């Protein structure tokens, strides 16, 4: 009931806003608790949604990328961000098709290395609003996860008007592939790891690095294991491995500022659950 | 083309139906509907909206 805040400000703090109210309402729909947080909320949370929508498409530079300032250099993870919460949200408000193939087309063309590695050339100033992707270190795995991610979140939407989009996901889904064995952070490993089950020794090395069996948490800011345990849990959901979900979830039911990662992924994990199991 | 018809199908059981899942039926249908300047696409965009203002769906 805090989750729905009033969008404003440019194309990240915009986002920002936008970002807990479409989620709140995504968990809702899929739970069906409406009847519990309240039924007549709904609408004027999809009001709020509308927006933010709007106020964001402000700020598309003529390349459909997005960045926070027209004048400011296109940001690969900002519009790789934009384009999962907009694909979550074809089902909450209205989505132009052509704004998010736009944006996937751009993210493929212009941002994905020779070999499948999609780069960040600008990055957005509020770093707090992505998450553990902050952590420096296994860029390239994690921003690559993350931009796949999205990308799959956009298939059903863009499948048939991007050309690209296939053979960017199999050049990209290999190299995490590739280095997935070489990697210590359970964070790269845990959204790697979804990214890659949306597509065996691999599939060992994702349950090993579960601290108890129940969480993916690293040496750090819980908020970014409330993630890394989100995305991984989305992992199992693809694989149906629903044995070792259990635990998973009751760790999460049992876990503002730079919450913005959390916020979605959390909610997206806990409701993929409501509906996969 | 199929994708207006299904739009379509989605939008008209949206509106005697007037659900939450019925309206995430309905407003995909429509955003599927790549061609945007298809005035089918903003007439049933319309009924949508319609039904989500004077109405609590589910």
């Amino acid at each position: 009931k805090h989750l729905i805040v009033t969008p404003s400000g440019a194309g990240e703090q915009n986002m920002i806003g936008m970002t807990p109210t479409v989620i709140a309402v995504h968990y809702l729909d899929e739970t069906e608790q409406w009847e519990k947080f309240g039924l007549e909320k709904r609408q004027g949370a999809l009001e709020l949604i509308k927006k933010g929508y709007t106020q964001q498409l402000a700020f598309r530079q003529p390349s459909s990328a997005f960045a926070a300032f027209v004048k400011r250099a296109p940001s690969t993870w900002l519009t790789a961000y934009v384009v999962k919460v907009f694909s979550l949200a074809v089902n909450l408000i209205a989505i132009d098709s052509q704004v998010l193939c736009g944006a996937v087309k751009w993210l493929i063309l212009e941002k994905q290395k020779p070999d499948g590695v999609f780069q960040e050339d600008a990055p957005v100033i509020h770093q707090e609003m992505i998450g553990g992707l902050r952590n420096n270190n296994e860029k390239d795995m994690a921003l690559t996860a993350f931009v796949l991610i999205s990308l799959q979140e956009a298939k059903d939407i863009c499948e048939e008007q991007v050309n690209s989009l296939p053979g960017s996901i199999t050049k990209a889904g290999d190299f995490l592939e590739a280095n997935y064995m070489n990697l210590q952070r359970s964070y790269t490993v845990a959204i790697a790891g979804y990214a890659l089950a949306q597509m065996g020794p691999l599939l060992n090395k994702f349950l090993t690095t579960a601290k108890d069996k129940n969480r993916w948490e690293d040496p750090g800011k819980q908020l970014y294991n409330v993630e890394a345990t989100s995305y991984a849990l989305l992992a199992l959901l693809q694989l149906k491995d629903f044995d070792f979900v259990p635990p998973v979830v009751r760790w999460l039911n049992e876990q503002g500022y730079g919450s913005t990662q959390a916020t979605f992924m959390v909610f997206q994990a806990l409701a993929q659950y409501q509906k996969d199991a | 083309n199929k994708k207006v018809v299904d739009a379509q199908k989605a939008v008209e059981l949206f509106k005697r139906t007037r659900t939450v899942a019925t309206h995430r039926k309905a407003q995909r249908a429509v955003n599927l509907i790549h061609f945007q300047h298809s005035y089918e696409k903003k007439k049933l965009q319309r009924q949508i909206d319609l039904v989500l203002k004077y109405n609590t769906l589910k």
